[PDB]
């Protein structure tokens, strides 16, 4: 019976172990600090009455999108800090939000078990195959849209259908975000079960799903290289390649709200509730520094394509998009 | 040689009322306290003390220090305005804030509908616009013709009547307004905790509004009370009596004011 | 060209114009999470506070029939198989169950469902008998707003639960509890409810927000009060102990129905106040139409509780 | 029972180096560090 689970379970644990070759500690070592860079709030988007809970950067490195507590969607410039557009949601609460490459259609998630794409040049689609709230979008394609729900069964979507054309599911606890990587053939997503599974693109089968995280993983995101991706305070890295722990990342309590790389990759943006993002060395594995501009606790973060500057959405109303 | 220590008192109470609102301001620019009504009413009473202590109190202290005025009469006229003018709008804020808690005690489905960030900036404005300082500038409404009339000397000898009318609108009617709103916030108060003591087991707040209401009321009442004497009877009040008491206690008051005014975080980020 | 500078201005102009229309109603309106037990009558308020009726009945038929066949999990054969096999939906099967809610095994079920689930013996009763007269009132979201105050309620309806750690800015949170549902599985219902309390009210994100836990269906816990079948000492120990407390005030009016609605009031109370938030208790039946009128008086109460703690007397 | 079908699909994989990974993401990291924002071009 699950005696045979078991035993591939043990199976696994003892082939992840023996995979072990050396700690990445040491080639940490030899790694030149980054040093101590203090972001700057060269801009400030405000005006937005709302708990912001969403906040995606634009392909086009210019525009970003937040979505409101109280159903209110704004695009923001972040050269003039004026907003273009703000299209209220039907659905009064908003769990989610994404921009697609393409700029036509900005996604737009919520609570109401409904996932709805607004047409920026109105809605073009209503997606509710899922159950529960939209947990994280993010536009794959100017027709495909990865959706998230709390019903531990992440989907694929295709806008012009409007039907769900494949389906992901075996997840124990909710899962709470999804991520795509650049080479669009696969994506990782972070459950409640403290476990990250990276589906394929099609197949619909676990590549290495890890289960290092004590606590409900909240978010995670992709390495720019694509090889490798990373409510306890800790927030481990995974090599894909190796489906091991990278590296495990010590006064910190609070909890951990979002995680974003760099460009190079060598500074891993990361975000608490405790009002102040602390941003640590991904290689040498050491905190640098930290920024802090808003009150209340921080709900999502992002890097622009052109890497040149960084956006920190707050439950303050504020978002100060640091540089 | 008593004077120069009673002038080393004065110069470290005008610095303690500098600072006691200098630092109320700065941390109300530089964080995000702004925006909201009762923070904004603080704000300016702040404002108020801080300009209050800047320009009156050292010119006054100088006066009493060295007996001549070594300026002139056309800007000590500007300093007895600016004066009056900021002790007015400290105790129209005083009142101001009472009515804005008095309101949103008594009817808190309307407390954020009547406050609004235009409705504060108007409130604020009519209260400093709230005439009684330019009138003795331009009417000249402000027996020892001589003072008024000489450089070395700037004595307060006023008329009777415009000293009745300008104590009432300044303070009277703010105390009746201070003293009726306090007092439905504390039978409010009262009236909840009961409520709440109707839970089967398992007064601070008393104590909380009584120093603010005494605060305004031991500082201000005396040299409005001697104030209006002087006005009615001429030759029982002393000129010392009436300027140690009067000037000291007002103004005393604003950084009284100040440290009845979250705010901890903002001062200890300085 | 300056155009599109001067476009950009008009349009972030128009648009901080409409939001500044649109924040006085957003900060006007009270918002009120209903985050209620599973079949614990929530519905119920909801109904007194604000074609699918015959369709209603047929669900809820088959549900008892559901219940029926659960029945027989627990613990006129002909016409119990009809309905159990035609109890999935996408005349005689009508016929079959209403004879076997006739039949002596319906009425035994009844007689003994704390164990077993329904929604509504009455409307069983009734679909026998059989829309009629309040037999269909025997995210939902809610905008009923007094002509005094804007109120609009929220309806969630989850183990992990992190919808409640979503909300924090609700005026309130609705805490519907069935105090009857105490002999209805390792622990009991009315357990359940206390621990999802306890859960609500020690919330680290909740931390500001207070609870009017309205004690629904108390005539159904007096009903099974006046029956000595199962005392509430039995499922709860402590009741014994448990004496009148010394503040009462009964309707009308029984004392051993007023002593066990006061123990479930004082047991709700003690992990209220174990802890800010404030929980104002009630008691209530599906008659009560005055239950918008006590939530307009609570909600008064809390704002008013609100400010004079948010620094001030 | 399902798990067990993830399990074998779990089972069988070409693991890598835990060194050679390592070694491979501080070079990407390094290739990469030169166009790292993170003042004149800045938008800021
Ligand atoms: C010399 N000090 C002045 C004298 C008269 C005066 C004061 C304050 C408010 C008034 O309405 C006054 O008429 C005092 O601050």
């Amino acid at each position: 019976l699950r005696q045979e689970a078991e035993q591939l379970k043990n199976q696994i644990r003892d082939a992840r172990k023996a995979c072990a070759d050396a700690t990445l500690s040491q080639i940490t070592n030899n790694i030149d600090p980054v040093g101590r860079i203090q972001m700057r709030t060269r801009r400030t988007l405000r005006g937005h009455l709302a708990k912001i809970y969403a906040m995606h950067w634009g392909t086009d490195s210019r525009l970003l999108v937040s979505a409101s507590q109280d159903g209110k969607l704004i695009i923001w410039d972040s050269y003039t800090t004026n907003k273009v557009h703000a299209i209220p949601l039907r659905s009064s609460w908003v769990m989610t939000c994404a921009y697609a490459p393409s700029g036509n259609y900005v996604a737009c998630g919520g609570l109401d078990n409904i996932c709805s794409i607004y047409n920026l040049k109105r809605v073009s689609r209503e997606l509710a195959g899922h159950t529960g709230y939209l947990s994280c979008c993010r536009f794959l394609d100017d027709n495909q849209i990865v959706t998230s729900s709390g019903d531990t069964t992440c989907a694929l979507w295709d806008i012009e259908t409007g039907q769900q054309t494949t389906t992901f599911t075996g997840h124990t606890g909710d899962v709470m975000s999804l991520s795509l990587a650049p080479d669009t053939r696969l994506f990782v997503s972070g459950a409640c079960d403290a476990s990250a599974k990276l589906w394929d693109v099609r197949e619909g089968m676990c590549r290495q799903t890890f289960t290092g995280h004590e606590s409900d993983i909240n978010a995670i995101c992709f390495f720019p290289n694509g090889n490798a991706f990373a409510d306890d305070a800790t927030c481990r890295l995974f090599d894909l390649r190796a489906d091991q722990e990278l590296m495990t990342y010590d006064n910190i309590i609070c909890g951990i709200t979002s995680v974003s790389f760099s460009k190079s990759g060598r500074l891993l943006l990361a975000g608490y509730d405790d009002f102040n993002c602390n941003v640590w060395d991904a290689l040498k594995a050491d905190r640098a520094g930290v920024l802090a501009g808003h009150d209340n606790r921080v709900s999502c973060l992002g890097v622009t394509d052109d890497g040149m500057a960084v956006a920190t959405g707050s439950w303050d109303s504020f978002l100060k998009i640091w540089n | 040689v008593w004077v120069v220590g009673m002038g080393i008192v004065m110069s470290l109470i005008v610095l303690a009322i500098v600072f006691g609102n200098v630092l109320v301001i700065t941390a109300i620019a530089k964080f995000e306290r702004l925006q909201t009504v009762t923070n904004y009413f603080i704000t300016s009473l702040a404002c108020a003390d801080l300009v209050m202590g800047l320009a009156v109190v050292p010119f006054g202290a100088a006066h009493i220090l060295t007996k001549t005025w070594t300026f002139g009469n056309f800007w000590c006229e500007f300093w007895t305005s600016i004066d009056v003018l900021c002790v007015t709008a400290s105790i129209e804020t005083l009142c101001v804030i009472a009515v804005d808690r008095y309101f949103a005690i008594t009817s808190p489905f309307k407390y954020q509908s009547l406050l609004t960030k235009n409705k504060a900036r108007v409130i604020i404005l009519m209260v400093w616009i709230v005439l009684t300082s330019f009138l003795p500038i331009q009417m000249h409404w402000y027996e020892a013709i001589n003072c008024y009339a000489e450089e070395t000397c700037c004595d307060f000898f006023t008329n009777q009547a415009y000293a009745i009318a300008s104590s009432i609108v300044s303070f009277y009617v703010p105390l009746v307004i201070m003293v009726f709103v306090y007092s439905r916030v504390f039978q409010e108060a009262k009236r909840q905790l009961q409520k709440i003591d109707k839970s089967e087991g398992r007064h601070k707040a008393l104590k909380t509004l009584g120093i603010i209401m005494g605060t305004f009321t031991l500082c201000w009442l005396p040299f409005f009370i001697v104030n209006i004497v002087h006005v009615i009877q001429d030759n029982l009040i002393r000129k010392e009596v009436y300027i140690l008491l009067n000037w000291i206690g007002y103004v005393n008051s604003g950084f009284n004011p100040l440290i009845y005014c979250d705010f901890r975080i903002a001062f200890q980020e300085l | 060209q300056r155009n599109e500078e001067k476009a950009q201005r008009e349009a972030n102009k128009k648009i901080e114009k409409q939001l500044q229309k649109d924040k006085q109603v957003y900060r006007a309106t009270h918002r009120l999470l209903l985050l209620g037990a599973g079949e614990s009558g929530k519905s119920t308020i909801v109904k007194q506070m604000r074609t699918k009726v015959q369709d209603i009945k047929n669900n809820l038929k088959e549900a008892i029939e559901t219940i029926v066949a659960a029945m027989s999990n627990l613990v006129n054969q002909f016409r119990v198989d009809y309905i159990l096999s035609v109890m999935n939906v996408p005349p005689e099967f009508y016929e079959h169950a209403k004879a076997l809610w006739e039949d002596e095994g319906v009425r035994a079920c009844y007689e003994r469902s704390n164990e077993y689930q329904l929604i509504a013996q009455y409307f069983l009763d009734k679909i026998d008998v059989i829309p009629s007269d309040q037999d269909l009132l025997r995210i939902f979201e809610t905008k009923f707003q007094v002509d005094k105050v804007n109120f609009h309620m929220f309806d969630v309806g989850d183990e992990r639960r992190k919808w409640i750690q979503c909300f924090n800015d609700v005026t309130a949170i609705i805490f519907v509890v069935a105090s009857s549902s105490y002999n209805m599985n390792q622990t009991n219902r009315l357990q359940e409810a206390l621990n999802l309390f306890k859960s609500i009210w020690n919330n680290r994100w909740l931390r500001t927000i207070s609870v009017i836990l309205f004690l629904n269906k108390q005539d159904l816990l007096a009903e099974k009060v006046l029956a000595g079948k199962s005392k509430i000492e039995d499922y709860f120990p402590e009741f014994a102990r448990y004496t009148t407390p010394e503040d009462a005030t009964p309707e009308p009016e029984d004392p051993r129905v007023t002593r066990a609605k006061y123990f479930i009031r004082d047991e709700f109370l003690r992990i209220s106040t174990a802890s800010r938030h404030y929980c104002y208790p009630h008691f209530t039946c599906a008659v009560d139409t005055e239950n918008i009128r006590r939530v307009f008086n609570d909600c008064r109460d809390i704002i008013q509780r609100m400010h004079l703690r948010q620094y001030e007397l | 029972r399902k798990l067990v079908e993830q399990l074998k699909m779990e089972a069988n994989i070409d693991r890598i180096k835990v060194s050679k990974a390592a070694a491979d993401l501080m070079a990407y990291c390094e290739a990469h560090a030169k166009e790292d924002p993170l003042a004149s071009e800045n938008p800021f």
